[PDB]
RNA sequence: GCUUGACUGCGAGCGUGACGGCGCGAGCAGGUGCGAAAGCAGGUCAUAGUGAUCCGGUGGUUCUGAAUGGAAGGGCCAUC
RNA sequence: CUUUAAUGUUUGAUGUUCUAACGUUGACCCGUAAUCCGGGUUGCGGACAGUGUCUGGUGGGUAGUUUGACUGGGGCGGUCU
RNA sequence: AAUUCCUUGUCGGGUAAGUUCCGACCUGCACGAAUGGCGUAAUGAUGGCCAGGCUGUCUCCACCCGAGACUCAGUGAAAUUGAACUCGCUGUGAAGAUGCAGUGUACCCGCGGCAAGACGGAAAGACCCCGUGAACCUUUACUAUAGCUUGACACUGAACAU
RNA sequence: GUUUAUUAAAAACACAGCACUGUGCAAACACGAAAGUGGACGUAUACGGUGUGACGCCUGCCCGGUGCCGGAAGGUUAAUU
RNA sequence: AGGACCGAACCGACUAAUGUUGAAAAAUUAGCGGAUGACUUGUGGCUGGGGGUGAAAGGCCAAUCAAACCGGGAGAUAGCU
RNA sequence: UUUUGUAUAAUGGGUCAGCGACUUAUAUUCUGUAGCAAGGUUAACCGAAUAGGGGAGCCGAAGGGAAACCGAGUCUUAACU
RNA sequence: CCAUAGGUUAAUGAGGCGAACCGGGGGAACUGAAACAUCUAAGUACCCCGAGGAAAAGAAAUCAACCGAGAUUCCCCCAG
């Protein structure tokens, strides 16, 4: 397994996030999705950041 | 006492 | 003397009104990622001790 | 033996450690050191056995003062 | 009053049943031996505080 | 040898035959692929299971040009 | 072609396991996407792609805070 | 800023000249009828050596242990989800 | 070859016939130079081989002298032992029968003898395996440690030179 | 010559000899928490350790590995600050 | 002169027979090796158990030795019989 | 006795007599039984003392929740039919 | 050189023995963890020193929690 793990932090400050995986070899570009927020009970763009 | 005799086999 | 409770099982279970004892679902660690969210929203609640570990739980637990 | 003839410090006894904790007995003995000491009213110097922490506590408090005490325990010079 | 004949049901065993641990002197597992696993007191996490 | 490997059997098959009464929600058939296909008041999951959406009995029927076989709920 | 339902809280009723557990699930609530709509979407035709607990790390959290106010630490949630 | 050179500021590194700690299993005197010990005198060495605490390295010299199971006996081979 | 598995290698010597011995060969499975190599007089209750002498070692045992064994008197054990009214054969059967089946044989009981059997006696098997047994020993197994060694600080102060 | 007292006396051990190495004498080393003692009332023509094993003729090549010895510029690195 | 020769005492213990619930818990008989030496022996002394001592066999250390004997932990533990 | 299985030629026992192995303490659960009963009961201790006193405490009559908290409800959730 | 060390007398005291209990100086392993290192056994066994009829401890630089308690020792609870 060469795949590395990634959080997906909500845009509005909240501090909730989302877990995922992404192929390193390719798509460079930040991730960016529009995913349901439950802090804000509302869909809102969630972007890429690091596990840690 | 004794000396454990050695008629055994292998 | 005063029998000993095992402190290890006296952390992770607890009493209910009709004697029975609860505890929290297993595999939601560190592995939880890859497991999906249906999986994870079931093993979040508290369960109930099956019937046949009843009989070791009283015996771990004689005071309580 | 490894006695101080001022503060009494004595080998004590303690564990070894390790980075897995594993613990053997071991001693600790004072930093012992045979030392001439000049006494003024005697005009003399007197040896003596003593820790390196004792020998703070002779200039705090006196070769005089010091020797006083030993006397109250009762030795030989 | 066990191992005391044949007659009084509990004779050349002691209710004991053959050769295990059971059997023997001050034989028998702890309490919550699984056989060998970590019993179920130890597979679940730990959870809570006390207050 | 390099063999000698096997999985734990998943017990698949028929759970509730024809004319058993069920409740809603539970599953009648687990298979492989579809060898059954959901019928009236009759779900499917998403590994092909197909489980009862109402309560009644269990009918299986065969209609349809592929002569396939159907599972239906008789919700009286 | 347009998109993020690879949604959040839940879940009637079932399946399979000695158990730990694993699996299926209509429907409900909140917010979505695609459709003109009926409707469909809680990842991938399905069945492998995996590792319990302890300990430690990270984020969040009016839960706790050993005289009191904090804090440390602990708990809970997310997660390594 | 680089190449630096000098200049001012600081810890150390050795070498040396010391003695006063310390060493002397150097000489001499006394305790003393004494190859011990102690004291004195002197010489030599000397801020070392040596020892204590802490610390890195080394260490079968000496310890406490581990070194799996299945298996047409066991080992070997193979296997363990 | 104390080293050669194939192997009783091949050749020569010795014997009537020599898988051993002796001499060579080299194809050294898998010799080799101070964990020494090759030789070496003497020495050896040293190993192997050969010859002479010598003999009951043997062909092949015979006789004789003593001490037991045997008989009598006296004294008087031991290991072992579930109980026995304790035969052969064939078959059966925890799969090798004094005890089962069938069948045969056999009057009761000593004494001197021989050891085929009683899976004879001795000793909770030493081989094999097992136990999450024990112990010693080995090492670049693990974790330590005495010891050795390094530096800091303390015992331990003051000039000078770089 | 020595050895398994009580199944092995040997080709085993020892052996004189040989070589390497350590050791400057408060010697190395060893027994001792230490003092001390042995080494040795000896001083490298001495002592310890190691291997080889009279004598005769001789003992070739490899320092990569593992040890040992020497070097210390650089890299890395403890307690301490 | 000689760790020289032959050979008693003395010491060793190579072969064979006997004995093997011994005459004897290691001997006897007939032979055997050494027999002025690294010989043998008497009487004392010293070295103590992870230690001693060992011309080295894991030998010996009171008929016991790959860790003596006695007491204690101790009714160690024994998934075995 | 141990076994799938023993007349077994598998273990045990020469015989008799005596002795010889599921106990004790504390705690806990269950059953039986007795007492009291939404209550039950004391412990140490006091005490002429198996009485009586001592209710310190313990269990039960209320739970849910990690907890704060709420409460015949409570937790889960923004909220639950 | 005084001194000091040392030396000679004279007074007192101590020496040893003894069961357990007590204080202190040292201090295991078997075992349990179904192995085994941390841990357990256990500061137990044992050794050593000292004391008494008891010993030890003891008169708050203690607890409490904004109310208060008032040396030490021992028992029952708190509490597995
Ligand atoms: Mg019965
Ligand atoms: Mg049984
Ligand atoms: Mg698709
Ligand atoms: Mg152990
Ligand atoms: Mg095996
Ligand atoms: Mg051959
Ligand atoms: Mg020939
Ligand atoms: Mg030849
Ligand atoms: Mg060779
Ligand atoms: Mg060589
Ligand atoms: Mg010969
Ligand atoms: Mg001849
Ligand atoms: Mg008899
Ligand atoms: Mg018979
Ligand atoms: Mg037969
Ligand atoms: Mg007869
Ligand atoms: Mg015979
Ligand atoms: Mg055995
Ligand atoms: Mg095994
Ligand atoms: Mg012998
Ligand atoms: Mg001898
Ligand atoms: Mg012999
Ligand atoms: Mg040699
Ligand atoms: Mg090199
Ligand atoms: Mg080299
Ligand atoms: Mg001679
Ligand atoms: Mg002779
Ligand atoms: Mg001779
Ligand atoms: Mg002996
Ligand atoms: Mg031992
Ligand atoms: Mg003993
Ligand atoms: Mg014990
Ligand atoms: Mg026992
Ligand atoms: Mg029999
Ligand atoms: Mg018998
Ligand atoms: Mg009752
Ligand atoms: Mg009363
Ligand atoms: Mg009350
Ligand atoms: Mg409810
Ligand atoms: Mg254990
Ligand atoms: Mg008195």
């Amino acid at each position: 397994g060469i795949r590395e793990k990634i959080k997906l932090v909500s845009s509005a400050g909240t501090g909730h996030f989302y877990t995922t995986t992404k192929n390193k070899r390719t798509k460079p570009e930040k991730l960016e999705l529009k995913k349901f927020d439950p802090v804000v009970r509302q869909h809102v763009i969630y972007k890429e950041a690091k596990i840690k | 006492a004794a000396a454990v005799r050695n008629a055994r086999w292998a | 003397p005063k029998i000993k409770t095992v402190r290890g099982a006296a952390k992770r279970f607890k009493k209910t009104g009709k004697g029975g004892f609860k505890h929290k679902h297993a595999n939601l660690r560190h592995i939880l990622t890859k497991k999906a969210t249906k999986r994870k929203r079931h093993l979040r609640p508290k369960a109930m001790v099956s019937k046949g570990d009843l009989g070791l739980v009283i015996a771990c637990l004689p005071y309580a | 033996s490894r006695v101080c003839q001022v503060t009494g410090k004595r080998p004590v006894t303690g564990n070894n450690r390790s980075h897995a904790l594993n613990a053997t007995k071991r001693r600790f003995l004072p930093n012992l050191h045979s030392h001439r000491f000049w006494v003024e009213s005697e005009k003399r110097f007197v040896t003596l056995r003593v820790s390196a922490k004792g020998m703070r506590v002779i200039d705090k408090k006196g070769i005089d003062t010091v020797l006083a005490e030993l006397r109250a325990r009762g030795e030989k010079y | 009053r066990l191992g005391r004949g044949i007659g009084s049901g509990l004779g050349k065993t002691g209710g004991r049943g053959h050769k295990g641990q059971k059997s023997r002197s001050g034989g028998g597992v702890r309490r919550g031996f699984e056989g060998g696993q970590m019993p179920l007191y130890r597979r679940l996490p730990k959870f809570g505080f006390t207050s | 040898t390099r063999n000698g490997r096997d999985s734990e059997a998943k017990r698949l098959g028929v759970k509730r035959f024809g004319g058993e009464s069920v409740l809603a929600g539970s599953i009648i058939v687990r298979q492989r692929g579809t060898k059954f296909h959901a019928g009236a008041n009759v779900g499917c999951g998403r590994d092909h299971t197909l489980f009862a959406k109402a309560d009644g009995k269990v009918k299986f029927e065969v209609k349809g040009p592929k002569n396939r076989k159907f599972i239906s709920i008789e919700a009286e």
